């Protein structure tokens, strides 16, 4: 009775819509999916308390209208629907897809997503490197890209040869309303002298990809 | 033969508190543990002298176990009551048996686990200790979960190894309490309804094992249609009792004999109603 | 009501550092709560489950313990690859988790270093942003209580500014933070002198560094 | 002795 | 939801009752299902309070026993009864102690 997960990293529900996850392994069919939801540092048990079977699929709902009882024990144990595109549309919904005994591993989940704090089809990026003043101690030449989705990126340096030293950066909302993140890279002075620096950024939600060149 | 049963009642007692939970445990008819979720303590209070010997570790881990069982019942009183779609805030029970027989020599015989929802049946275990007879469209779901996860396998391991070894240990400990047979003392009398018809009653008093058969031998045949008999009566002090009765015309009583057979009784006894 | 209070502990797991985390409630349990790692930035995970019967994930080195009375409920954390925000989740009346705790923290202790700030004036594309993001690069410092200074306008920018956070880099057990601010294009051009003072738990003095252009 | 392990839920 | 089997009240003395001795007043309420019994041992109609009971067992067909009991002395004036109520009995049935039965 130990299992797996599903669901997908859903993208902007800016129009009210639905989300789903799906089990595997054993069929629970009696006590199963739970759809606990969280925000960054909390956690809430919304609609789809024990859903597949054993009924009352909102034991401890405490919300209604837009959080919807959808599915059951068809081996794909729920498909939840939002009916919301602006208010409280930012959680990371989950799935306790092993709930089978009071005490055995509750192989929860791995995913469930949101829209963003911002809305409406974020604009194309803008890519900005940072050039060190000089270089004492740690020597870093930064690369920053702005105005796109929260979603993470892949960054290419040294013409894509050297991905070491790069900084992966998450994005927070800004006055623009467009999420931004940077890739500062640290290079040792001897390596800094020898090899020229190339920055390439690849954000699929952005849909524009740019290569940025800095010369010493 | 001998057995060891664990009855696990769990009344859902909604609104006015927390699900009661009495978890009796038995050996062959006698009780040795108890656990009320509302009593002096939250402990497996002993219920028979021969288990006092066990000591603090035993009571500790037995209490941990039975509180785990209680937790399991209070979890599934929200699933049985969820598929038998059953209207939150109504009383609704769960019952659970276990067991493991042995031979008179101490060899494992049969293993039985039986579950009951509100008074009816639910999933039960076979006699080959290997599959599950669901007895409804809910016990279907249960047996699917138990065939998966091999709960049958773990349970059989428990049954044979652990259940048999502790059962033999208990019968070692209670050897002066359990390995005894109480031969029912026999007593019987008539209550005259009138000067033309009367009743006769036959008394089975003081027999430990709860299995006994009373028969009124009406002149060669048992008047099974005129057998008014009561259930087995717990005499409060570990023994048992029962009676059966018949309606008889006057004088004719000398054509009836009470025949009874109990383990403590080698030769089944004849009750000839003393006319006086 | 039901209130799960997290009575935390933190800061030390270098290779074997034993840690005890406790949680408090406003209700009374029999012998249990639930426990739940949450690895940083990904993958929630069951951990020790309850008390009087612990049941463990594959990191089976911890101990979660009973309190009987709800003084607390407790967990023992030991090694440094297991750095996650642990949660205390609700048992005795079996609510399938209804009330979470609030959060604790556990990390590996490499050096409890002071922040290293070396000033970089952003390149000319920063004005192409239309917003001024002068970067106080932060390196190899324990979680940020250092009062790094946003001398973008040469005045403190608190609240009006925005900051995009960096998690603790696992190798150094410390962040390498970069400060990203959305003020204006005009703010960057008007003031050209940029310094980042650092008052900190490690750094009491507001240590200030000056960049040299180019 | 009661079943040692936490049994599977019914 | 259930079958609500009706109690099978049986009032009896766990020993052959004798005039003025120390017995017990058993009220072995046999197989009743819904499990919330309200046994009362009546001392000529008024509820005795110093009464205990065995634990809530059940049977092969899932019907609960209980064995409410308490000390009494058999006196030829008092009519010991057993006010057994239930969700099935719509009147607090007063099954009496038929010492002869």
């Amino acid at each position: 009775v130990q299992l797996v997960e599903s669901g997908g990293g859903l993208v902007q529900p800016g129009g009210s819509l639905r989300l789903s996850c799906a089990a595997s392994g054993f069929n629970l069919s009696y006590s199963d999916i739970h759809w606990v939801r969280q925000a960054p540092g909390k956690g809430l048990e919304w609609v789809a308390v024990v859903m597949p079977d054993s009924g009352h699929t909102n034991y401890a709902d405490s919300v209604k209208g837009r959080f919807t009882i959808s599915a059951d024990t068809s081996k794909n144990t729920a498909y939840l629907q939002m009916n919301s595109l602006r208010a409280e549309d930012t959680a990371v919904y989950y799935c306790s897809r092993a709930t089978n005994i009071p005490v055995y591993a509750f192989d929860y989940w791995g995913q469930g997503t949101l829209v963003t704090v911002s809305s409406a089809s974020t604009k194309g990026p803008s890519v900005f490197p940072l050039a060190p003043s000089s270089s004492g101690g740690t020597a870093a030449l930064g690369c920053l890209v702005k105005d796109y989705f929260p979603e993470p990126v892949t960054v290419s340096w040294n013409s894509g040869a050297l991905t070491s030293g790069v900084h992966t950066f998450p994005a927070v909302l800004q006055s623009s309303g467009l999420y931004s993140l940077s890739s500062v890279v640290t290079v040792p002075s001897s390596s800094l002298g020898t090899q020229t620096y190339i920055c390439n950024v690849n954000h699929k939600p952005s849909n524009t990809k740019v290569d940025k060149k800095v010369e010493p | 033969s001998h057995s060891m049963r664990y009855f696990f009642t769990s009344v859902s007692r909604p609104g006015r508190g927390e699900p009661r939970f009495i978890a009796v445990g038995y050996v062959d008819d006698t009780q040795f543990v108890r656990f009320d979720s509302d009593a002096a303590s939250q402990r497996m209070e002993p219920r028979a002298p021969w288990i006092e010997q066990e000591g603090p570790e035993y009571w500790d881990q037995e209490t941990r176990n039975v509180k785990a069982q209680s937790q399991t019942d209070r979890v599934d009183l929200g699933t049985l009551r969820g598929y038998y779609n059953q209207s939150e805030a109504g009383s609704h029970t769960i019952q659970i048996m276990y067991g493991c027989d042995v031979g008179s020599d101490g060899r494992f015989l049969r293993g039985y686990r039986q579950d009951a929802y509100d008074g009816k049946d639910y999933i039960a275990l076979n006699e080959d200790l290997r599959s599950w007879t669901a007895a409804d469209m809910a016990a279907q779901i249960t047996k699917r979960k138990w065939e998966a996860a091999h709960e049958a396998e773990q349970l059989r391991a428990y049954l044979d190894g652990t259940c048999v070894e502790w059962l033999r240990r208990y019968l070692e400990n209670g050897k002066e309490t359990l390995q005894r047979t109480d031969p029912p003392k026999t007593h019987m009398t008539h209550h005259p309804i009138s000067d033309h018809e009367a009743t006769l009653r036959c008394w089975a008093l003081g027999f430990y094992p709860a299995e006994i058969t009373l028969t009124w031998q009406r002149d060669g045949e048992d008047q099974t249609q005129d057998t008014e008999l009561v259930e087995t009566r717990p005499a409060g002090d570990g023994t048992f009792q029962k009676w059966a009765a018949v309606v008889v015309p006057s004088g004719e009583e000398q054509r009836y004999t009470c025949h009874v057979q109990h383990e403590g009784l080698p030769k089944p006894l004849t009750l000839r109603w003393e006319l006086s | 009501d039901i209130q799960m209070t997290q009575s935390p502990s933190s800061l030390s797991a270098s290779v074997g550092d034993r840690v005890t985390i406790t949680c408090r409630a406003s209700q009374d349990v029999n012998t249990a709560v639930a426990w739940y790692q949450q690895k940083p930035g990904k993958a929630p995970k069951l951990l020790i489950y309850s008390a009087s019967f612990l049941y463990s994930g594959v990191p089976s080195r911890f101990s979660g313990s009973r309190s009987g009375t709800d003084f607390t409920l407790t967990i023992s954390s030991l090694q440094p690859e297991d750095f996650a925000t642990y949660y205390c989740q609700q048992s005795y009346y079996y609510f399938r988790p209804i009330t979470f705790g609030q959060g604790t923290k556990v990390e590996i202790k490499r050096t409890v270093a002071a922040p290293s700030v070396f000033i970089f004036p952003p390149s000319d594309e920063q004005l192409k942003s239309g917003t001024a993001s002068v970067v106080c690069l932060l390196n190899n410092f324990y979680p940020r209580e250092a009062k790094v200074q946003w001398k973008v306008d040469n005045a403190l920018q608190s609240g009006n500014s925005q900051e995009s956070v960096t998690e603790q880099d696992s190798k150094d057990s410390t962040y390498s933070l970069s400060s990203t601010l959305t003020l204006s294009k005009a703010d960057y051009e008007k003031h050209k002198v940029y310094a980042c003072e650092v008052t900190h738990q490690g750094l009491s003095s507001p240590v200030t560094k000056s960049f040299n252009r180019g | 002795v009661v079943v040692g392990a936490v049994g599977v839920g019914k | 939801e259930a079958i609500q089997r009706t109690p099978k009240i049986q009032v009896y003395s766990r020993h052959p009752a004798e005039n003025g001795k120390s017995n017990f007043l058993n009220c072995y309420v046999s197989g009743f299902h819904p499990s919330d019994i309200e046994v009362d041992l009546l001392k000529n109609g008024e509820r005795i309070e110093k009464v205990e009971h065995s634990d809530l067992s059940f049977s092969k067909d899932w019907s609960f026993y209980l064995l409410y009991y308490t000390e009494f002395t058999p006196t030829e004036k008092d009519e010991y009864a057993c006010r057994v109520n239930h969700v099935t009995l719509s009147q607090p049935k007063i099954v009496k102690w038929d010492r002869d039965m």
